[PDB]
RNA sequence: ACUGGAACCGGUACGGACUCAGGGAAUCCGACUGUCUAAUUAAAACAGAGGUGACAGAUGGUCCUUGCGGACGUUGACUGUC
RNA sequence: AGGCUCGGCUGGAGCUUCCGUCAGUGCAGAUCGUAAUGGUAGUAGCAAAUAUUCAAGUUCGAUCCUUGAAGACUGAAGUGGAGAAGGGUUCCACGUGAACAGUAGUUGGAUGUGGGUCAGUCGAUCCUAAGGUACUGGCGAACGCCUUGUAUCAUCGGUGGCGGUCCCCGCUUGUCGAAAGGGAAUAGGGUUAAUAUUCCCUAACUGAGAUGCAAAGAUUGUGUGCACAAGCGCGGUAACGCAUUCGAACUUGGUUAGUCGCUCAAAGACCGAGCUAGAGUUUUCUUCUCUAGUUAAGGAACGGACUCCCUGGAAUUGGUUCAGCCAGAGAUGGGGACGUUGUUUCCGAAAAGCACCGCGUGGUGUCUCGUGCUCUUUGAACGGCCCUUAAAACACCAAGGGAGGCUAUUAAUUUGCACUCAAUCGUACCGAUAUCCGCAUUAGGUCUCCAAGGUGAACAGCCUCUAGUCGAUAGAAUAAUGUAGGUAAGGGAAGUCGGCAAACUAGAUCCGUAACUUCGGGAAAAGGAUUGGCUCCAGUG
RNA sequence: GGAAACUCUGGUGGAAGUCCGUAUCGGUUCUGACGUGCAAAUCGAUCGAUAGACUUGGGUAUAGGGGCGAAAGACUAAUCGA
RNA sequence: UAAAUAUCGACUCGAUUGCGAUAGCGAACAAGUACCGUGAGGGAAAGUUGCAAAGGACUUUGAAGAGAGAGUUCAAGAGAAC
């Protein structure tokens, strides 16, 4: 998931939790490093 | 169990998938007769003998 | 106290699910599956269980690959070909 | 009063689940969990407890600086001072009288 | 289960740097720290295993 | 708003307890366990055990006693000789006055 | 903190509620503690410690297994089973 | 007669005469099969677990949902707070009409739509126990079985040199099996409708790493900056202490092993005395009653029963515990050594939490003491018991050994800091008089942890505080019979198969206690007296 | 106290398949309740035991002419003289 | 060592003096399904509006179910469980 987010989105990672949800679908929980903005990135993809 | 296995989860995410009602659209294709999901179960009535 | 009083004490399972089958007829203690006979390397079917073996014979699932190989054979099998090189 | 609960999915009071009541800052009772206890070591050829060693988990001895599991002395750590006194004294005068028996 | 005592006893191996230990019932009167002598020079000692 | 909780005083209990610590509510029928029950005349033993082999010490320690004498009323205190601390003084006076 | 004692006071009464064996003389059976017919029999039944007897010195005894083999047995008569 | 024809009404697609021939060819029954429906009958019944009431809100609609006030209950071995197995979304929010919630329902564990489970440190994962199962080997007509054992067996891997290899050293064994055994390392505060040792903040720790920086190694003695010599550390009589001044194969060890009893200590809880802050009560009294006055992991410094060391030489024997027990095999005395539990006018850290007063984000305080046959937990040190003696593996550490390694301003080699990473799976909730098993929302069953005040011997019974409940279809009335409680004149087992049932007895202190006896008992034998409140006296440190 | 053997008195100590009794485990009597039940064995009171031959979770072993049995033909999933 | 022979289990076809939804395969249909048992295993019920949804717009009482009008239709007394 690491090197994924930072392939596809050019923004580095600190840290990354994953859990898995009642109906078996992996949700990731990735914190960005404090020189990006999540909510800008968020943007950038799309959802917001 | 809190403190249960991996395919055991499998098992219950698609028995919980599969436990839904019916879109509403089925109802009005052609030659269709099902009129709801005979197929859905109750935790407290019907238990997956697992 | 057979009956009511004693069906509260039934919270351990003797048997789970099998990998072979899927049925929840895997013993544990014994480790073996009663109904395919896991890990028994042949399957477990017993001719006085007729509808038992109706029930897990071949057909009752998807036979993919013997409907493939049905499907290859009315041609004679044949490989390496390509329909004639046309168009519309 | 105030009662707790364990912290842990671990609800029997087996040996690997003791427990020490604490107060903490935010003025609640809480559950802290007691490792197990280092023992001080003992003799090779007696029973008696070594002195100067200090006691630790096998895993924890690993930490401990250098100091804390010897002795400076022969067998220091491993035997005490009566049962190297009792060795050195053994040692001399076996050997002296196999001399003397040999020259016999 | 046995109602005789044991008798934790080392030998030293005649062939290579180890120790052999040995567990027989005890004979009355051995103690901690005795000697027993085991072969056919063995002398007659309480303890000894000796040929008859 | 975070309502006071209810009100559980102990006025009665301490008044109650001074009370009985100037020697009420203390008779015959206010016990319900035995008198070993309610004071363990093992623990009154130790007790008094503890106090003579400290006057003991002590006397020693001053020179009061030598080793002899303190050696036999030790012995005299573990054989249940002295009630208390004041009939093993006593003992210890008259005694000295003797030897 | 507990112990002993004395005056005075009241009232139908003072372990004031609460908690907690009625007692005794005999006969029969089983010594005792214990166990048991879950869902009609808890016993005088079974067990029991104690007693006696039998077999067995291992190339043995008593058992199981279709067979191979295995249990008592990490045992050896103060042992093992019956 | 079996049956048939026609009329009328319903219905919407097939039916039929006669001749042969064929048959799964005719029902009132079979405690017949199957489906449906009656009288019973608006009947039996919806009665265990103390209990609800007033005002208001919402709603078409309220005994039952929500708010407030009151009254009660569980009563800390709970109707409280959390877990293991089991369930599997029942968790949370917003809608809800029908069905279900044996009355009702605006409510729901129901129904519709969405949301929710975050870990290097908690577990699994890892080790092995009882035991399972393979190999070969034997057997077996065969699927396959039997043994887990010298039966079988040519089962390898370790240091060092060389750079695959040679020397030497030993001798062989699989693999599963525990979210209660063993085990690397995390704590506090805050945050959400629902996650929290996981997220945020702050502060730590463990393991695997290469690299970099800093300091060591890198000196001493003698003679006169130079010369010579000197290895791998020093102190203490000792128990041992201090620095980091190397070291392999191999060998031998350490790593609390039961249960019960008594003493002691620490922490938490409880209980007092004040001092603040806020509440409550004041016809009258009370310096009054209640509440808050908290300090995590990890560090530094101290402390530590037992046991050990030195001196010395003990009978007129001493020391000593509640109980033991210890001493010419070295006591007492005197002086020292060690160390787990733990403590702090210390860091963490008051910038937190808590209590209170303000404003539209501020301020103030968070302090001094005691006490104990008190409980829980931890720890120390001993005693009793056994024809009962209370795991194994992994892993880490230590010692003996001295193969080897670097060569006094070099080097080997430790030390400390600085950096990187720590995967996978579980994580919501219930855990039971409604989330489990019992056909169910069933008076049943189902493994554990925490545990306040009073009375009292007490985790007894009874009352109360924190927390939680008022959920058991309701109303009126109180006939007979009933079920469950409470009494009864005089008699006192006359009742009955039978004293069945009920009644009687009982706590504690003092006194007294028979036959018989296996001498231990019988025994609480039997049987008497006392018991409250208040004011004092005496004893026990 | 005694010539001795030894005896007596007061404490300490805390043994026992000891006793009363709570949690807990059982299930005696009422031949109580209920008996188309809360319940295909439950409910109330009264009772047996309560530091051991104790009570229990999980993991394991024993499978049908077999198992297991402190022995009732008992138990072996509401099924047991197969 | 081919042929003549056996056999519809598999794949593909043609028929019938057979049954016509309690019949015929257990299953004409989301049938080896729902559901039950720890397990081996056991195992259903359930066909039909109309030619065409044209599946009842709109008004009206009611919170709503629903009703009264109306409309579609050969016909709705064929109105959805038809």
């Amino acid at each position: 998931i690491k090197r994924a987010v930072h392939a596809l989105y050019n923004v580095k990672a600190v840290k990354v939790n994953t859990l898995i949800t009642p109906l078996q679908q992996k949700k990731a929980y990735v914190r960005l490093a404090s020189d990006y903005d999540a909510l800008d990135v968020a943007n950038k993809i799309g959802f917001i | 169990s809190a403190l249960k296995k991996s395919f055991i989860k499998r098992k219950l995410a698609k028995k919980q998938k599969q436990n839904r009602p019916m879109p509403q659209w089925v109802r009005m294709k052609t030659g269709n007769t099902m009129k709801y999901n005979a197929k859905r179960r109750h935790w407290r009535r019907t238990k997956l003998k697992l | 106290t057979k009956g009511t009083q004693a069906f509260g004490k039934k919270h351990v399972k003797s048997h789970t699910l099998c990998k072979r089958c899927g049925k929840s007829s895997f013993h544990i203690q014994k480790k073996r599956c009663a109904s395919c006979g896991y890990p028994d390397a042949k399957k477990r079917t017993y001719n006085w269980g007729a509808k038992s073996i109706r029930r897990r014979t071949t057909g009752t699932g998807r036979t993919r690959h013997l409907r493939d190989v049905n499907a290859r054979f009315r041609n004679g099998f044949r490989e390496g070909t390509t329909p004639k090189p046309r168009a519309q | 009063s105030l009662r707790v609960t364990y912290r842990r999915r671990l609800s029997y009071n087996t040996t690997s689940n003791k427990k020490r009541l604490v107060k903490t800052p935010g003025g609640r009772l809480v559950v802290q969990y007691i490792k197990k206890r280092g023992q001080i070591p003992k003799c090779r050829d007696t029973g008696v407890k070594l002195h100067g060693i200090t006691p630790a988990r096998p895993i924890a001895l690993r930490l401990l600086k250098r100091n804390e599991r010897t002795v400076t002395r022969a067998y220091g750590g491993c035997l005490s001072p009566n049962a190297v006194k009792e060795r050195i004294t053994r040692a001399f005068l076996v050997e002296e009288q196999k001399i003397v028996n040999k020259v016999i | 289960g046995r109602g005789a005592p044991l008798a934790i006893i080392a030998f030293r191996d005649p062939y290579k740097y180890k120790t052999v230990k040995t567990t027989v019932v005890a004979a009355e009167g051995m103690h901690t720290g005795q000697f027993i002598h085991c072969g056919a020079k063995a002398q007659i000692q309480i303890g000894n295993i000796v040929p008859v | 708003i975070r309502k006071p909780v209810t009100v559980h005083s102990r006025f009665r209990a301490r008044e109650y307890e001074e009370a009985r610590r100037k020697g009420r509510h203390t008779g015959y029928g206010k016990r319900r366990g035995t008198a070993n029950a309610r004071m363990p005349e093992k623990t009154l033993w130790i007790r008094r055990m503890r106090v003579l082999r400290n006057l003991l010490r002590r006397y020693r320690d001053a020179k009061k006693l030598d080793k002899h004498l303190y050696h036999e009323l030790y012995l005299r205190a573990k054989g249940n000789n002295f009630k208390n601390k004041k009939n093993l003084i006593e003992y210890i006076f008259k005694k000295k006055t003797e030897n």
